[PDB]
RNA sequence: GGUACGGCGGCCAUAGCGGGGGGGCCACACCCGGUCUCAUUUCGAACCCGGAAGUUAAGCCCCCCAGCGAUCCCGGUUGUACUGCCCUCCGAGAGGGGGCGGGAAGCCGGGGACGCCGCCGGCCA
RNA sequence: CUCAGGCGGGUCAGGAAUCCGCCGUAGAGUGCAAGGGCAAAAGCCGGCCUGACUGGACCCGUAACAGAGGCGGGUCCAGCCCCGAAAGGGUGGCCUAGCGAACCCCUGUGCCUCCCCGGUGGGGGCCAGGGAUGACAGAAAAGCUACCCUGGGGAUAACAGAGUCGUCUCGGGCGAGAGCCCAUAUCGACCCCGAGGCUUGCUACCUCGCUGUCGGCUCUUCCCAUCCUGGCCCUGCAGCAGGGGCCAAGGGUGGGGGUGUUCACCCAUUAAAGGGGAACGUGAGCUGGGUUUAGACCGUCGUGAGACAGGUCGGAUGCUA
RNA sequence: CAGGAUGGCCUCCCCGGAGGUAGGCGGUGGGGUAGAGCACUGAUUGGAGGUGCAGGGGGCGAAAGCCCCCGGCCUCCUGUCAAACUCCGAACCCACCGCCGCCGUAGAUGGGGGGAGUAGGGUGGCGGUGUAAGCCGUCCACCGAGAGGGGAACAACCCAGACCGGGGUUAAGGCCCCAAAGUGCCGGCUAAGUGUUACUCCAAAGGGUGUCCCGGGCCUUAGACAGGUCGAGGUCCGGGGCCCCGAAAAUGGACGGGGCUCAAGCCGGCCGCCGAGACCCCGGCGCACGGACCGAUUGGUCCGUGAUCGGGUAGGCGGGCGUGCCGGUGGCGUAGAAGCCGGGCC
RNA sequence: AUAGGAGGGUGCGGCCCGAAAGGAAUGAGCCUCCCCGAAGGAAACCGCGGCGACGCGGGAGUACGAGGGGAGGGGACCGGGGUUGCACCGUCCGUCUUGAAACACGGGGCAGGGAGUUCGCGGCCGUGGCGAGGUUAAGGGGGUUAAGCCCCGUAGCCGCAGGGAAACCGACAUGCCCGCAGCCGGGCUUAUGCCCGGUGAGGGGCGGGGUGCGAAAGCGCCCGGAGUCACGGCCGCGAG
């Protein structure tokens, strides 16, 4: 039986927490800034049901090309094709 | 070092991977030698290739047989005594002595290319080319031995 | 610059739970009384207001432990289980094997671990 | 403010009514399936309110890569507002389901417009909400054909072949147990390992511009897992006989009753009256009793045409090698 | 649902100018499969200890109640599990960075335009299902659309990817004859024609003082076993190689065949030779790209580079051959046109 | 008339034909001699290693080697063709199909005939004319044996201004930034060539403007001049 795909569709332990990590985050990465050029992974939290990306895309690595609101616009590759998405900085990380 | 490396297998049934990295090795044809660096890049290429080559370390005698005899500049021109004092002022022998020990690069011989289409060899391989030489056959990893096996397709 | 002083924080258990000893310059507490501010779906129990008669018993602060929990290193099991590539290698079959490249989990033994950092003030100086 | 569950105490009060302490990482709840997330909350109790709003922009998913009407979601600007001291939050439910084109019609609201011009009744147009197509990317929709016809298909069934052997026939391993004692004279529970392709089944590989069905008659040939005939071994083999097994395929394996029957049943003989393969051997050899057209009767079912792996009567067999 | 449309995959032309990424090394992040384990959920054998807990059997009752088996719940010990479990967890894959390597100014990556064909796939490994065959996906390796050399023939297996004429050496594999090359060499095993089978396309459980070996325990060279007398190794156990039994089919017949026994079989190795269109060399043709010349329209000559050009179905593009008629140009023919039979040359 | 394969392929040998158009007495098959020689490549003989098959060093990169040249002798065939012999290989042709020699369909032989044509509309390209303009249709005049040839014919069509359902309104003849080719200056460089700096048509990014929706912001479309006509070709829709 063909099966669409949905937004948390065969996300069970992808979008799982740590036993030990429940609860909010710590603040940092709510209040974490980039600017325009830089590289940052998208790791998803599941606590956080705002501004969360599809998490088809968790787990890669965007550049950041602006920031409306209070969310960062992230440019991606998805195959050959040019994708933009808007993702709060919790659930982004930096690269190093 | 510098590393010599010889295609054996042919060029059917190779999956597009080893393909492009034999592409990319310049051995595009059986019985084709190239000579390389020992960095840990060219070693990686020669693991993931492993199943269709074989190479070793090079002696610079062998190194000067091999480019005086298959050397070969733009347009299949043989490598002469005359255009390499010219172009470099020493010998085959001491050109071939620098390249091993690291002086200067082959690409410092102007309008040679990098590749050796060399014969096969007399007797033929001493092993099945389906099994790597350390068990007894004609792939992988060879050591100081592959120097015999290009003085037998010279 | 000293202080068994506090406020705001970072990593968020190697930091927790549970135990033993010690202290009150200042400071933090317990503690005293509910006119006013504030509140009990009753209760000054909590929250709020007004203070210092008393106490370091508790919180708090300093030092210690390996009982539970967590987690770091070393040795054995062990290059074991598993696995990527090639194979005219063995098997009736299931499944194994050679070369090159990776490599656990749990358990046993010995150490570690009763937190480490940032900013600014109080008291003394 | 903190839950479920538990321990100890308390008048009626008991396992369970309402209460007082301790433990308690969520073992509770969160409207509903499951998964994920939630502890000074997203849970329980209260105060105020209606952002479940208006005008718009961009982006992701259905539909990766890689095209899309419709739809769902996310990030924002402005307007008017709600809570709060403030930060901050609010474009429905903590996230993922609960729904739908064209044409036409109804409602709201301001505008444009109707053939030379102007007023009136009415109509047409733009924007927003609504009425449905579950075959859910959206026809308005019941059957028989055995009187059937056409174009195709071995892309696809029935007979036959091929693959497989669940099933079928046959064989083996252990030996509980039965055999007066004695597992193996004979039988061999439960369980386990195999052969054949002689029953049935499964698959859909060849054959639908045709490879003519079952049974019977005629005729030829082959296998052994041997029914009789030849030769032997064990015995719970006194003889006459029986039970089990081995070697052996030269020869034999017949005649009749009902039924189309293969088969099975029965009769009188017999040394015995064995089982099977050959396109389920053999229709350019035969017969045509059954199956399987077109006619007709009965039972049952259907409103009816009509149907029945339900009965019954009749129903064609081409040939110059 | 034997059919279409939008995409993916092929081909031809153009613009636009400086980068791109199939492979590798290191790094920044993501993951929950294999394996493993009981810390959540749900299972699972027995033993010990603690609990009246609204079990149930009984003893034990005017009623209040206790005395034991048994059921349940909790802890520990013991023996086992999970596709819809996880306190842990690889190989490996993915995104991004830096570099190596390769491609690109003879113009890539990328963009616009014209034309399609394709909507039945098969074999091979992996995953779900099924007794199996098979059905359905996944991997892109081979056939489809693929020559040549082999496995006896074979779609898929091995070598190998192919313009033409020559010379040589190797590949798969093979060397007793068919049949090119050894009745080749060293140590050992089999007595069954077992075998003479890489795979397509090969029967097991159970058993064998049949043989060749390797380990371990008891005795243990006039002292062991068979029959207190002999008088040298005996008596057991678990293993490894080959072979044997278990082993029955229908036209006469299959190691491809003959046949082969210190093999012409098998185990561990070695030494020569034979064998492709593959690889090397010589001469020739075409194609792609760049360059120089001449011809009054698409054309011609020559030079340079090609290990990184030369198979091909659907399909796309370029050039050329041939036929009837017309406008021009230059001609042939009764001293023999067209047509027809045989032959020479390009 | 003792021999097996879809009737053929490769190589040559018998028998036969060979005037012309192919070579050739200005000399064929053939015989003899000399030189160079790619890839490749021996052996005799001698010394040594291995139990052995055998191998190593000298001989030697020698003899030989595709092909490339020269000289002498002889004097008429070589190329080509018909049939057949031998060695090895080879299971016909078209077709649907995953798969054809197929026990799948179409295939006795020969000769002639036989299947992407025409119009209308739309999208593209190859070339040519004119160019902010392009082009004529119906038809008219001249000339002519004639329907050819010459001239006129502005109706109409498309382009020049877009937005909006409509009413209706109504824009850059360049204000900036990058920048390929090309040009200019300099350096390296025998020359082509490479690097740097400036300017840079075309191309790209901004800014500004018109209109629809909007309270506005802000968005959609459009704006700094290239179109039109013709011949040929590919495809799409309708006609058989």
């Amino acid at each position: 039986v063909q099966k669409a795909h949905s937004f948390r569709r065969k996300t069970r332990k992808k979008l799982s927490k740590h036993p030990r990590r429940r609860g909010l985050p710590p603040l940092t990465r709510f209040l974490q800034e980039f600017e325009v050029g830089q590289r940052v992974h998208i790791v998803i939290e599941p606590s956080y049901h705002k501004g969360m990306p599809d998490p088809r895309f968790h787990g890669r690595t965007g550049t950041v090309v602006g920031k409306r609101g209070e969310a960062y616009i992230v440019e991606i590759k998805d195959g050959s094709k040019v994708k933009t998405l808007f993702i709060h900085p919790v659930h982004l990380r930096p690269q190093k | 070092a510098k590393l010599a490396v010889i295609r054996i297998r042919g060029r059917v049934n190779v999956k597009r991977p080893v393909r492009d990295t034999l592409a990319m090795l310049r051995l595009h044809r059986v019985n084709h030698c190239v000579i390389v660096d020992d960095t840990p890049s060219y070693l990686g290429m020669l693991q993931k290739a492993k199943d269709y080559i074989t190479w070793g370390e090079i002696n610079a005698e062998t190194l000067a047989k091999l480019i005086r005899k298959r050397g070969r500049l733009i347009g299949n021109k043989p490598v002469t005594d005359e255009y390499v004092k010219e172009k470099l002022g020493m010998t085959i022998e001491e050109f071939a002595q620098k390249v091993v020990n690291g002086e200067m690069s082959l690409k410092d011989l102007p309008n040679l290319k990098p590749v050796f289409r060399l014969h096969p060899p007399r007797g033929g391989f001493r092993g099945s080319k389906k099994r790597s030489f350390k068990e007894g056959g004609a792939l992988g990893y060879r050591g100081e031995k592959i120097n015999e096996l290009i003085e037998r397709m010279l």
